[PDB]
């Protein structure tokens, strides 16, 4: 959930990186 | 790199930076 992880909230992209196919 | 706040674009874009040429699905709320 990055979108309100990181809209509603904020992200790393190490986390970005577990939304990789 | 660190925490940065994002929604669509700079999300898309975020995953696009991390996952580089891999890419993402990213998901949403419907």
């Amino acid at each position: 959930g990055i979108v309100e992880q990181c809209c509603t909230s904020i992200c790393s992209l190490y986390q970005l990186e577990n939304y990789c196919n | 790199f660190v925490n940065q706040h994002l929604c669509g674009s700079h999300l898309v874009e975020a995953l696009y930076l991390v996952c580089g040429e891999r890419g993402f699905f990213y998901t949403k709320p419907t």
